[PDB]
C-alpha cells in the first residue's frame, strides 16, 4: 500500500543507460592500457634507434 | 614496409606525419569504441529483459531528461573528436621546407619517375622507369606480384615532396606506411611535403584502377642515408 | 464543333479500342517494328558468333 | 498471359514483376558475385586464367545490379506502390501507365550488359566511369555506351517512380489522414522522391556530355583540348551521395514500422522521426565534395566538409535513440523481422560510426580506395537493403499474397546469412586498414587467410540464398497445407497478457496500417468508398 | 512524471460502474497496468467488483497474477500480500490456491 | 480486371497443368540466373 | 515501507551474471578471429 | 638538406597552399630575367622554388618559356 | 443510381485502360535504338538510314502519346480538380528537372570565379583563348526574344482569359516568333563560332546552346496540336489542359533566360 508510485518511469532507463556507458568506458580502457604500452615501447625503441646511432 | 600477415591493425610508421595520423586514428577509435559498447550492450539488455515482458509500457512518449541528455551530449561529443583532427591537419599540412622533389607520373600500367632536383654526372636530369617483374620470370627470393625491376630512393631525417601527375588515367600515390595518399590527376599538380625520420623499406601500390592491368603496380621506396643517397646519385 | 458531340456518343456506343482515330496509321506501324527491330538485332548477335570463343588461355 | 500481363496497367499487379525482377536480378548477381569472390580466395589465376579485364568487368556488373537493378527497383518501386496507394486508400494511383513504363524499361538494360561482357570490348574502368578510361582512348567498343543507356533508362524509370509517388501522395490523399497524422514509410518514400528528382538530372546531363565527347570527337573532362575530369567527378558524386539515402531511407520506414507493430506500442515522437528524415534529406547535399579530399582542396574546404558530415552524422543518431526508445519498456515477440531489425541496429549501426569515424577531412589518407570502404559501404547495404527487404518481405508476404511461410525455415535462414554476411565483411576492414589497394584480381601475398575466410563465408550465404529460395517455392506451393497445421505463425501480434483468447476472435490484426486490416487480396480496384479517418 | 493519481482513479471506478460486459473491463484493466501507476487497493477492489458484476472468475485470476507479476517496484511483498488479503476475503473469490499446485 | 478472386492471379504461375508441376519453372528460374556469371566467364574463359 | 531492495541486492545479482554473459559472448566474437589465428600456421606450429 | 634550411615558417599562415607557387615564381623569373647581376632583391627564397615547389610545374614554364607560350600570366619580357 | 455512380466513378480519375502496347513498344524502341547507335557508331555495319528511321519511329510513338495526353483530357474528359493540380504540378516538376538541367550546364564552368585552381585554366577571364567567342554573338538574337516572350506572355494571360480572336493573334505571333529563332538557331548550323581542336572554352558553351534547341521544337509542337484540336473545336474555354501547360512554360522560360542572360555575358568582360 506504498502511496507513492510512478517513481518508476525514467529511472530505469537512466541506471540501464549509465551502467552501460561505465562498462564500455572500463573495457575501452583496460583494451587500450596495453595498446598504449606497445605504442611507449615503440616510441622508446625508435627514439634509442635515432639517438643511439648517431653518438 | 611489408603488409604483415593476418594483421588487424595498422602498419609499422615511417614519418611523424603517418605516427599522427596513427594517433589521430586510435583517439577517435577510443571514443567509437565506447560508443558502440554503449549501444551494443543496450541492445542487448533491451533484448534479454524485455524479451519476457508481459504488459508493454504504451503511454511512454516525451523522456524529456533523456531527450536532453543525448541531444546535448553528442554535441560536446563530436567537438572533442573533432578538434584533434583539425590540429593534426594543421601540424601535418605545414610545409615546413620540404627539401627534396621529384616526378612521380601514373603512367600506363608503369611508373616513368623523373629526378629533377638532382643531377647525375653534370646538370643532366636523372629520370628512369620502374616495371613490375613479371610472376613467371621472377627471380628467387622476391616478393611475388609487386616487386620491381628498379625502384625510386629517398634519403632519410629531411624533408621530400612528390609532385604527382598522371598521363592518360588516374592514378593513384598510395603509400600508408609513408602517409602520403595523393591522386594522380591528367593535367593538374599537387604538393605533397613528406617529411621521413625513419630508416627502412617501404612499399607500395596504386589504389586506383587503371583499366585491366593494374594487379601489379610497383611502388617500392627506399630510405638511405646521406653518404648512401649521394652513393646512388654517383652511380646513377 | 459539329463531329465532337456524334464522335463521343459513338464511341460510348461502340466500348472499343484502337480509340477509332488512326485504324490505318495501326495497321501500318504494327508490322514495322517486328520487320525492322528485329531484323536489325538479329545481326548483333549473329555476326559474332563464328568471333565467340576466345579463350585466350595462358600457362 | 498476355493480356492482362504483358499488357499490364495496375500497379498491384506490377508490384509482384518488380518482385520477380528484383528476386531474379538478385540471384544472378549474387551467383556472379560469389564467382567474384571466388576467384579472391587464393593468389594467382585460380579460375581466371588471366583476361584482368574479364575481373573488372565482372565487378562492375556486380556493383551496378545490386546499385540500380536490384534493390532500387524493388524497395523504391515495388514496395512504394503496392504500399502507398494501398495505404493512402485510393482505389488506384494516377496514370498507372507512368508505373508500367517505368517497369517495362529495365530488361533491354540486362541484355545489353549482359552483351558488353559478352562482347571482347567490356566495361572494365569500374561502376564508376570515370573518364578518360571509359572513353575511346582506352575502352572501345559498344560497352561503355550500352552501359550509358542502361543507366540513363534506369534513372527515367526512378523519375516516373518519383513522378507517381509525388501525385498520389499530394494530389489525392485520403480525407482522414493530413499533414499531422501521415504514417513513416510514406514520408520516407516522399523525401526519396524530392532527393531522386534532385540528383537525376545532373547524373544525366554529365553522362550525356561524357556520351557526346566520345561521339563528336570533343572533350570537355577529358584534357584532350584543356577540360579537367576534377569537373566531372564533382557532378558524378554531387548525384552518388543522394543516392545511398534513396535507397537507404525507405528502409528506416520499414523498420520503424515493423517495430512499432511488434513493440505493441507506439511510435516515439512521430514528428521528430520526419524531423529527423528530412534533416537528412536536406543536408544530403552539402558535401558533394566530401568523397574526394584525395583531390587537394583548400583546408578551409575541408573543414567545411567534415563538419557537414559530422553534422549529418548527428539525426542518423537521434533515429538510432528513436529505435532504442520504441523497443524499450515493451513486450517482443522474437520473430524473425524483430531478428532482421535487431541486426540492422547493430551492424548498420557499427558500420555508420566506422564511416563517421572516417568522414575526417585528413583520414581518407588512410582508408580511401582500400578495402575499408568496401567494409564501410558492405556492411550498411546489407544491413538497409538485404535485410530491409527480407523484413518487409516476411512482413507482409503472409497477407499480400495469403502465403505463409515455415517459421523455423525462415530462422535458420536468417541466421544463415547473418553469419555469412558478418564472416564476409567484417575481415575487409583489417584488409583496408593495412593499406591494400581496391580493383585488382591478384593481390600481394599477405592477406591470404582473411580472403579464403571471405570465401567460404560467401559460400555460407549463398548456401543461405538457396535456402530462401527454396522457401519463396515451398511457400507458393504449400501455403494452404502450412495455414492449417502448426508449421507456422498466424498472429504476428499476440493478444495483450489480460485478454480472453474467446474475445480475440473478433480483435485478429489492429495496427497502425489499413493492409493488415484487409481481407485476401481483392479486386485490383477495391476501396469502392475511401478511408476516413475521425 | 506529476501525473494526479486521484483523476485516473475515478475515471477507473466510474468506467467499471457502467461495465456492460467484460470488454470495457479488460480495456479499462489493460489501460490501468498500462502505465507505470501500480494500481492501488481500491481500484483492485473496484476491478473484481466489475468482474463479479460480469461473471468471469477467469478475469480475477488473470489480474490475481498480473498484481502479483507486474513491475519489480524493488521486490515489494508485504504490499502484495495485503493488497492479496483483503480482496480475497473482502467477499470471496478463491482461485490462487489451484492454479500454483497444479 | 474484377474477374479475379486474388488466390493465385498474382503470380505468373499456374496450378493446374501437368505442363510443369512447380519444378521446370523453378528450374528454369535458376538456370537464367546462373547463366549470366556463367556466360559470362564462358565467352572470354573457362567456367 | 522499503520492503527488501535495497536496489544493491537484486540489481547486482540480476546485472553480474547478464554482464558475464554479455562479456563472454564479446569474448567468443573476438576470439573466432584468435581461434583462427592459432589453429592457422601463422607461427609454423 | 643539412637539417637547417629555415626552420620556422610564417609566409601563409593557413594550412593550404595551393596558390603559392606563382607568386614566389613571378618575382624570380622577373629578377633573373630583368638584370642578372645581382640576385639579392631575389637571394631569400632560393629554396621556394627548388625544393619548396614542385619542380614539374618549373620544368614546364622553362619548356613553355622556350616555346614561347607561359603557363601564368605575364608580359612578353 | 446517381448517388451509387458518384461514389464509384468520383475518386477513380483513371479510366479502366485497354492493354495498351504503348510501355512495351516505346520499351523496344529505345532499346533498338541504343544498341543501334552503338552499334553504327562503333561497330560492325555503319548503316545510317536503319537508325535514322528507328528514330523516326521512336519520335512518331511519342507524338502519338502526346498528342493522347491531351486528347483523352478533352474527348475522354473524365477528370476532376485532383487530377488537374496533379498534371501542372508534374509539368512544373519536368520544368524544374530542366531548370536543373541548364543549372549544370551553368555549374559546368561558372565555378572558376577567382581561380582557385593552378593549372589547365583557372582564370577568369580567359586571357589569351580568344577565337571567335560564342558569347554576345546571338545577344542580337536574346534581345527580341526577350521582347517577344513579354508581348506574348500577356498575350496568352487573355488567351486564358477569354480564348478568342485576341488568343489566335497571340498564337499567329508566337507562331512567328518561333519560326525566325529556329530560322535564326539553323542559320549557324555549322559554323556559328568554331569548332572543337584545342582549348575547350566556348565549345562547351556551343554545346550547352546545342542541346536545348529540343525544348523550343517542343514548345512549337505542343502549339501545333493544340492548333489543330481547336481548329478541330474540341477543346473549348473549358478543360485546357494545355493552355495552363503553355502558359506556364511560356512563363518560366523567360525567367530561365532571363537568368542565363544575367551573367556568363557581361560577367568577365
Ligand atoms: C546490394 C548491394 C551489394 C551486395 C548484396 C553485395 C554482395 C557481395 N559483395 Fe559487393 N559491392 C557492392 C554492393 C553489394 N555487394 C558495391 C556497391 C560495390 C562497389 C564496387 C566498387 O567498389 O568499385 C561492391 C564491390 C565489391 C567488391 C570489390 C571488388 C574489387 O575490389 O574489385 C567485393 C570484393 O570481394 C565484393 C564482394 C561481395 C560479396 C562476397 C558479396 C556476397 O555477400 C554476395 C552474397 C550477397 C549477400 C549476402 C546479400 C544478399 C543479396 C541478395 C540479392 C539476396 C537475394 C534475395 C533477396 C534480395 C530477396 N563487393
Ligand atoms: C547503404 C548505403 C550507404 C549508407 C547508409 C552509408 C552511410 C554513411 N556513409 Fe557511406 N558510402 C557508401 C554507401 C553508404 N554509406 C558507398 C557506396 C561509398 C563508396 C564506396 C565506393 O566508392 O566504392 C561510401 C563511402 C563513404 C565515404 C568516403 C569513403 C569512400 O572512399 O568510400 C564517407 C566519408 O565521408 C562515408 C560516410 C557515411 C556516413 C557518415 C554515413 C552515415 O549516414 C551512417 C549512418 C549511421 C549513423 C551515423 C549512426 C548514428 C550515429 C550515432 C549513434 C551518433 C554518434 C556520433 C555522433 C556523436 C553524432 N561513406
Ligand atoms: C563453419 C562455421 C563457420 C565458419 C567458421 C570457420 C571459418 C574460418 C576458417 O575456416 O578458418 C580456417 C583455418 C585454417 O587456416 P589455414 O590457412 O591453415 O587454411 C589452410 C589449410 N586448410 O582454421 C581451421 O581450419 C580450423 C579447423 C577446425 C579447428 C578446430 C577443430 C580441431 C580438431
Ligand atoms: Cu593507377
Ligand atoms: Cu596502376
Ligand atoms: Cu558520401
Amino acid at each position: 500500500t506504498i502511496a507513492p508510485i510512478t517513481g518508476t518511469i525514467k529511472r530505469r532507463v537512466i541506471m540501464d543507460i549509465v551502467l552501460g556507458f561505465s562498462l564500455g568506458g572500463v573495457m575501452a580502457s583496460y583494451w587500450w592500457w596495453g595498446f598504449h604500452m606497445d605504442k611507449i615501447n615503440k616510441r622508446e625503441k625508435f627514439y634509442a634507434e635515432l639517438a643511439e646511432r648517431k653518438k | 614496409d611489408v603488409p604483415t600477415p593476418y594483421a588487424c591493425y595498422f602498419q609499422d610508421s615511417a614519418t611523424p606525419n603517418q605516427e599522427g595520423i596513427l594517433e589521430l586514428h586510435d583517439n577517435i577509435m577510443f571514443y567509437l569504441l565506447v560508443i558502440l559498447g554503449l549501444v551494443s550492450w543496450m541492445l542487448y539488455t533491451i533484448v534479454m529483459t524485455y524479451s519476457k515482458n508481459p504488459i508493454a509500457y504504451k503511454y511512454i512518449k516525451h523522456g524529456q531528461t533523456i531527450e536532453v541528455i543525448w541531444t546535448i551530449f553528442p554535441a560536446v561529443i563530436l567537438l572533442i573528436i573533432a578538434f584533434p583532427s583539425f590540429i593534426l591537419l594543421y601540424l601535418c599540412d605545414e610545409v615546413i621546407s620540404p627539401a627534396m622533389t621529384i616526378k612521380a607520373i601514373g603512367y600506363q600500367w608503369y611508373w616513368k619517375y623523373e629526378y629533377s632536383d638532382f643531377i647525375n654526372d653534370s646538370g643532366e636530369t636523372v629520370e628512369f622507369e620502374s616495371y613490375v617483374i613479371p610472376d613467371e620470370l621472377l627471380e628467387e627470393g622476391q616478393l611475388r606480384l609487386l616487386d620491381t625491376d628498379t625502384s625510386m630512393v629517398v634519403p632519410v631525417d629531411t624533408h621530400i615532396r612528390f609532385v604527382v601527375t598522371a598521363a592518360d588515367v588516374i592514378h593513384d600515390f598510395a603509400i600508408p606506411s609513408l602517409g602520403i595518399k595523393v591522386d594522380a590527376t591528367p593535367g593538374r599538380l599537387n604538393q605533397v611535403s613528406a617529411l621521413i625520420q625513419r630508416e627502412g623499406v617501404f612499399y607500395g601500390a596504386c589504389s586506383e584502377l587503371c583499366g585491366t592491368g593494374h594487379a601489379n603496380m610497383p611502388i617500392k621506396i627506399e630510405a638511405v642515408s646521406l653518404p648512401k643517397f649521394l652513393e646512388w646519385l654517383n652511380e646513377q | 464543333a459539329n463531329k465532337v458531340i456524334q464522335l463521343q456518343k459513338i464511341f460510348q456506343s461502340s466500348t472499343k479500342p484502337l480509340w477509332w482515330r488512326h485504324p490505318r496509321s495501326a495497321l501500318y506501324l504494327y508490322p514495322f517494328y517486328a520487320i525492322f527491330a528485329v531484323a536489325v538485332v538479329t545481326p548483333l548477335l549473329y555476326i559474332p558468333n563464328a568471333i565467340r570463343g576466345i579463350k585466350a588461355k595462358k600457362a | 498471359m498476355v493480356q492482362r500481363w504483358l499488357y499490364s496497367t495496375n500497379a498491384k499487379d506490377i508490384a509482384v514483376l518488380y518482385f520477380m525482377l528484383a528476386i531474379f536480378s538478385g540471384m544472378a548477381g549474387t551467383a556472379m558475385s560469389l564467382i567474384i569472390r571466388l576467384e579472391l580466395a587464393a593468389p594467382g589465376s585460380q579460375y581466371l586464367h588471366g583476361n584482368s579485364q574479364l575481373f573488372n568487368v565482372l565487378v562492375v556488373g556486380h556493383a551496378v545490379l545490386m546499385i540500380f537493378f536490384l534493390v532500387m527497383p524493388a524497395l523504391i518501386g515495388g514496395f512504394g506502390n503496392y504500399l502507398l496507394p494501398l495505404m493512402i486508400g485510393a482505389t488506384d494511383t494516377a496514370f498507372p501507365r507512368i508505373n508500367n513504363i517505368a517497369f517495362w524499361v529495365l530488361p533491354m538494360g540486362l541484355v545489353c550488359l549482359v552483351t558488353s561482357t559478352l562482347v571482347e570490348s567490356g566495361a572494365g574502368t569500374g561502376w564508376t566511369v570515370y573518364p578518360p578510361l571509359s572513353s575511346i582512348q582506352a575502352h572501345s567498343g559498344p560497352s561503355v555506351d550500352l552501359a550509358i543507356f542502361a543507366l540513363h533508362l534506369t534513372s527515367i524509370s526512378s523519375l516516373l517512380g518519383a513522378i507517381n509517388f509525388i501525385v498520389t501522395t499530394l494530389n489525392m490523399r485520403t480525407n482522414g489522414m493530413t499533414m499531422h497524422k501521415l504514417p513513416l514509410f510514406v514520408w520516407s518514400i516522399f523525401i526519396t522522391a524530392f532527393l531522386l528528382l534532385l540528383s537525376l538530372p545532373v547524373l544525366s546531363a554529365g553522362i550525356t556530355m561524357l556520351l557526346l565527347d566520345r561521339n563528336f570527337n570533343t572533350s570537355f573532362f577529358e584534357v584532350s583540348g584543356g577540360g579537367d575530369p576534377i569537373l566531372y567527378e564533382h557532378l558524378f558524386w554531387f548525384f552518388g551521395h543522394p543516392e545511398v539515402y534513396i535507397l537507404i531511407i525507405p528502409g528506416f520506414g520499414i523498420i520503424s514500422h515493423v517495430v512499432s507493430t511488434y513493440s505493441k506500442k507506439p511510435v516515439f515522437g512521430e514528428i521528430s522521426m520526419v524531423y529527423a528524415m528530412a534533416s537528412i534529406g536536406l543536408l544530403g547535399f552539402l558535401v558533394w565534395s566530401h568523397h574526394m579530399y584525395i583531390v587537394g582542396l583548400d583546408a578551409d574546404t575541408r573543414a567545411y566538409f567534415t563538419s557537414a558530415t559530422m553534422i549529418i552524422a548527428i539525426p542518423t543518431g537521434i533515429k538510432i535513440f528513436s529505435w532504442l526508445a520504441t523497443i524499450h519498456g515493451g513486450s517482443i515477440r522474437l520473430a524473425t523481422p524483430m531478428l532482421y531489425a535487431i541486426a540492422f541496429l547493430f551492424l548498420f549501426t557499427m558500420g555508420g560510426l566506422t564511416g563517421v569515424a572516417l568522414a575526417n577531412a585528413s583520414l581518407d589518407v588512410a582508408f580511401h580506395d582500400t578495402y575499408y570502404v568496401v567494409g564501410h559501404f558492405h556492411y550498411v547495404l546489407s544491413m538497409g537493403a538485404i535485410f530491409s527487404l527480407f523484413a518487409g518481405y516476411y512482413y507482409w508476404s503472409p497477407q499480400i499474397l495469403g502465403l505463409n511461410y515455415n517459421e523455423k525455415l525462415a530462422q535458420i535462414q536468417f541466421w544463415l546469412i547473418f553469419i555469412g554476411a558478418n564472416v564476409i565483411f567484417f575481415p575487409m576492414h583489417f584488409l583496408g586498414i593495412n593499406g591494400m589497394p581496391r580493383r585488382i584480381p591478384d593481390y600481394p601475398d599477405a592477406f591470404a587467410g582473411w580472403n579464403y575466410v571471405a570465401s567460404i563465408g560467401s559460400f555460407i550465404a549463398t548456401l543461405s540464398l538457396f535456402l530462401f529460395i527454396y522457401i519463396l517455392y515451398d511457400q507458393l506451393v504449400n501455403g494452404l497445407n502450412n495455414k492449417v497445421n502448426n508449421k507456422s505463425v498466424i498472429y504476428n501480434k499476440a493478444p495483450d497478457f489480460v485478454e480472453s483468447n474467446t474475445i480475440f476472435n473478433l480483435n485478429t490484426v489492429k495496427s497502425s496500417s489499413i493492409e493488415f486490416l484487409l481481407t485476401s487480396p481483392p479486386a485490383v480496384h477495391s476501396f469502392n468508398t475511401p478511408a476516413v479517418q475521425s | 512524471d506529476e501525473e494526479t493519481f486521484e483523476e485516473f482513479t475515478a475515471r477507473y471506478e466510474k468506467e467499471f460502474d457502467e461495465a456492460y460486459d467484460l470488454f470495457e473491463v479488460q480495456r479499462v484493466l489493460n489501460n490501468c497496468f498500462s502505465y507505470d501507476l501500480v494500481p492501488a487497493p481500491a481500484v483492485i477492489e473496484k476491478a473484481l467488483r466489475a468482474a463479479r458484476r460480469v461473471n468471469d472468475l477467469p478475469t480475477a485470476i488473470r489480474v490475481f497474477e498480473a498484481l502479483k507479476y507486474k513491475v519489480e517496484n524493488e521486490d515489494q511483498y508485504k504490499a502484495y500480500l495485503d493488497e492479496l488479503k483483503d480482496v480475497r476475503q473482502e467477499l470471496g473469490v478463491p482461485l490462487k490456491e489451484e492454479l500454483f499446485p497444479s | 480486371v474484377h474477374f479475379k478472386d486474388g488466390v493465385y492471379e498474382n503470380i505468373p504461375f499456374k496450378v493446374k497443368g501437368r505442363k510443369t508441376p512447380y519444378a521446370l519453372s523453378h528450374f528454369g528460374f535458376f538456370a537464367i540466373g546462373f547463366a549470366v556469371p556463367f556466360v559470362a566467364c564462358y565467352v572470354q574463359l573457362k567456367k | 515501507g522499503r520492503i527488501g531492495e535495497s536496489w544493491v541486492i537484486t540489481e547486482g545479482r540480476r546485472l553480474i551474471p547478464e554482464i558475464f554473459q554479455w562479456s563472454a559472448v564479446l569474448s567468443v566474437c573476438l576470439g573466432w578471429p584468435g581461434a583462427v589465428y592459432f589453429f592457422s600456421k601463422a607461427r609454423k606450429a | 638538406s643539412p637539417l637547417h634550411t629555415v626552420g620556422f615558417d610564417a609566409r601563409f599562415p593557413q594550412q593550404n597552399q595551393t596558390k603559392h607557387c606563382w607568386q614566389s615564381y613571378v618575382d624570380y623569373h622577373k629578377c633573373v630575367n630583368m638584370k642578372g647581376e645581382d640576385f639579392a632583391p631575389c637571394k631569400v627564397f632560393w629554396k621556394t622554388y627548388n625544393a619548396l615547389c614542385p619542380l614539374d610545374w618549373i620544368e614546364k614554364w622553362d619548356d613553355q618559356r622556350e616555346k614561347g607560350i607561359f603557363a601564368g600570366d605575364i608580359n612578353s619580357d | 443510381m446517381t448517388h451509387l455512380e458518384r461514389s464509384r466513378h468520383q475518386q477513380h480519375p483513371f479510366h479502366m485502360v485497354m492493354p495498351s502496347p504503348w510501355p512495351i513498344v516505346v520499351s523496344f524502341a529505345l532499346l533498338s535504338l541504343a544498341l543501334s547507335t552503338a552499334l553504327t557508331m562503333h561497330g560492325y555495319i555503319g548503316n545510317m538510314n536503319m537508325v535514322y528511321l528507328a528514330l523516326f519511329v521512336l519520335l512518331t510513338s511519342s507524338i502519338l502519346w502526346f498528342r493522347d495526353i491531351v486528347a483523352e483530357a478533352t474527348y475522354l474528359g473524365d477528370h476532376t480538380m485532383a487530377v488537374r493540380k496533379g498534371i501542372n504540378l508534374g509539368f512544373l516538376m519536368f520544368v524544374l528537372s530542366e531548370v536543373l538541367i541548364f543549372a549544370g550546364l551553368f555549374w559546368a564552368y561558372f565555378h572558376s570565379a577567382m581561380s582557385p585552381d593552378v593549372t589547365l585554366g583557372a582564370c577568369w577571364p580567359p586571357v589569351g583563348i580568344e577565337a571567335v567567342q560564342p558569347t554576345e554573338l546571338p545577344l542580337l538574337n536574346t534581345i527580341i526574344l526577350l521582347s517577344s516572350g513579354a508581348t506574348v506572355t500577356y498575350s496568352h494571360h487573355a488567351l486564358i482569359a477569354g480564348n478568342r480572336n485576341k488568343a489566335l493573334s497571340g498564337l499567329l505571333i508566337t507562331f512567328w516568333l518561333i519560326v525566325i529563332f529556329v530560322t535564326c538557331q539553323y542559320i549557324e548550323y555549322t559554323n556559328a563560332a568554331f569548332t572543337i581542336s584545342d582549348g575547350v572554352y566556348g565549345s562547351v558553351f556551343y554545346a550547352g546552346t546545342g542541346l536545348h534547341f529540343l525544348h523550343m521544337v517542343m514548345l512549337a509542337a505542343m502549339l501545333g496540336v493544340n492548333y489543330w484540336r481547336m481548329r478541330n473545336y474540341h477543346l473549348t474555354a473549358g478543360h485546357h489542359v494545355g493552355y495552363e501547360t503553355t502558359i506556364i512554360y511560356t512563363h518560366v522560360l523567360d525567367v530561365i533566360w532571363l537568368f542565363l542572360y544575367v551573367v556568363f555575358y557581361w560577367w568577365g568582360v
